[PDB]
RNA sequence: GCGGGGGGAACCUGGGGAACUGAAACAUCUCAGUACCCAGAGGAGAGGAAAGAGAAAUCGACUCCCUGAGUAGCGGCGAG
RNA sequence: CCCGUGGUUCGUGGAGCCAUGGGGGAAUCUGGGCGGACCACCGCCUAAGGCUAAGUACUCCGGGUGACCGAUAGCGCACC
RNA sequence: CGGAGGCGUAGGGAAACCGAGUCCGAACAGGGCGCAAAGUCCGCGGCCGUGGACCCGAAACCGGGCGAGCUAGCCCUGGCC
RNA sequence: UGAAAAGCUAACCGAGCCCGGAGAUAGCUGGUUCUCCCCGAAAUGACUUUAGGGUCAGCCUCAGGCGCUGACUGGGGCCU
RNA sequence: AGUGAGGGCGCGAGCGAUAACGUCCGCGUCCGAGCGCGGGAACAACCGAGACCGCCAGCUAAGGCCCCCAAGUCUGGGCUA
RNA sequence: GAAAUACCACCCUGGCGCGGCUGGGGGCCUAACCCUCGGAUGGGGGGACAGCGCUUGGCGGGCAGUUUGACUGGGGCGGUCGCCUCCUAAAAGGUAACGGAGGCGCCCAAAGGUCCCCUCAGGCGGGACGGAAAUCCGCCGGAGAGCGCAAGGGUAGAAGGGGGCCUGACUGCGAGGCCUGCAAGCCGAGCAGGGGCGAAAGCCGGGCCUAGUGAACCGGUGGUCCCGUGUGGAAGGGCCA
């Protein structure tokens, strides 16, 4: 019951520009080190 | 197909916006007017078959 | 063994925000005939019905 | 002077290959390359060193398990 | 490479690669298919021969274990 | 013990993306929010989807075989009226 | 096959019999099992190749929270 | 989670012949699904009445009291025969 | 004269010249192929045909596999199946019936805007071409004439009759409500851009309103200028109209 407007056509493979949803918050409230902590430091935190 | 035909307004080529219409009386005599998207509304003209 | 959403709706249209609702185009009419015109033309903003919206739900939770 | 042939519960490769039921009808579709007729190598064959992957100036035989998403997608885009 | 078809997550499609039934019909490493229908790029691999081990399958047959069965359940079949 | 993962951890959009903001848009007007109000895992259990899924129940369709001492036919060959 | 009615085709072939898909399919009927405790359904709506079926609406039950909001009654508007 | 069809009675319109234990819709009750007791002879739905279980207890509905069968063959005043 | 004439330029028409492309058909062979010979691997008849391989278009029950609706005081044949209006809905609203009735599946380019004016049929009385009924005069009138189209509502304090000027029958949109379980369909102040009718107090996001209507898929066109399966583009494709 509905037209669309949302086609996802005939493939595999899709480019990028990274989405992870971080938050400074987790991160000073209580994770971090005010400075350098990077994706690569990210791994407890909960953005990964 | 009858006297009845649909049409649609295009303006200046800066846009082109609808409406149906007729056939009948007048036949073909079509400028008319009504205000395009372009600009701040400006003529159109309408016509567009 | 996995169930997986009436694909086809995940695809066509079928929304979800995991608050725990969905929407589709307005869909109310449009896009189709149309010897409408104009103020007609003026629902294409999304929508949602509810109650039903589980069936829909269910079929599709893993994914949309 | 050799060889085969003749078997064999199931597994196995290729050969050829179907309606139901679903799609609450049903003609694309579906079950499916499934059931079954066959030929044949085994003790297991199958596949097995890339006119591959994949796009990072990267990997590196083939096979099987977990994951890869049931997403990427195939479609009277419907059952599936 | 033209159409006639198989594969493949592809059911006809902008639909690629391998694969063949028809007609056409060649290149030796500036070679030639492959990433993007296709065109200009870079990149990739080296085709149209050959051999086999090892890790998943299978259960005739043997051994063993069973919040698996007791004679109308268990293989139908515990015994000419 | 094995830490490829899948679920959370903002999401808003057809996307480009932006980002707790956001798409429409030239519109300061609405809808997805923001709002954590943490889930995530193990179990036990009401419960669907696929699998025959309370149980036995049909006309029949399809595959491979089984039979002319079945029966009618036709062939060969004696006999009897 | 068939001096053909739809005949006979291992004792009832209008499309044989055994095994197989398969435990086909079955909105139709049957059948649907210890005790006791609470509540208490509807047997109507809406579109449906549905019409003795079904999706959503109406009524039910168990759980959370609201917690004086309810049928009905008094009274006073404004509706028939 | 279950019915997705049901009937009866009263009133209000259809219809039908203003016929039917007919069928259409609505207000109510109903009966199923409790509606198992009284009851009217006995009778799913007509008047009474809600049965958690006892009583060799008493008051009552409806509707009853010559008898068959609990209860005045009450009293009072008539009118039919 | 519409043109001017030599001799040198290019370019055409041509019914005929010639040349490259290719379409149509008529003749014994011949060696593949077929039948072949008649007692031999050599002869004979046919032979570029049709046999035959593949692709082409078309006849085509002979065959195959499906389907050929629901309602309805049985089935079928008959009716009938979407929407508006009136009755019965019994006074809120709102409900069957093979219950009564009766319309629509158009359009109206200007019956779409606004400013300015006007104001019925019919009764009567008097009148040229009349002449039951035009056209004009004279009175009278809960407005019963009127409003494309059916009914019903409304309603000339005109939505109705006439003139001027004009496009909003605008895009962006809407808060908040009608009804409805679904989706529907429907009502709309006000903010923005942008105009149009008056000088303006403001009306205009089609009509006087209740019927002229159709999901979803699929695909088209006018965008757009979002995506592109290494990158540039592109087949192709996402949202708009």
């Amino acid at each position: 019951r509905s037209t669309t407007l949302m086609r996802l056509p005939k493939r595999g493979m899709q480019g990028q520009v990274p989405g992870e949803i971080k938050r400074p918050r987790y991160q000073g409230v209580n994770l971090k080190d005010l400075a350098r902590f990077e994706g690569e430091v990210t791994p407890e935190l909960l953005v990964r | 197909r009858i006297k009845l035909l649909l049409e649609c307004t295009e303006c200046k080529r800066r846009n082109y916006a609808t409406e149906k219409n007729k056939r009948n009386t007048p036949n073909k005599l079509e400028l008319r007017k009504y205000c395009p998207w372009c600009r701040k509304h400006t003529v159109h003209r309408e016509v567009k078959i | 063994m996995p169930k997986m959403k009436t694909h086809k709706g995940a695809k066509k249209r079928v929304k979800i925000t995991a608050s725990g609702k969905v929407v589709a185009m307005k869909t109310g009419k449009r896009h189709l005939n149309w010897q409408k015109s104009g103020k007609e033309i003026r629902q294409k903003g999304r929508k949602f019905v509810l109650a039903k919206p589980e069936a829909e739900r269910i079929k599709l939770l893993l994914p949309y």
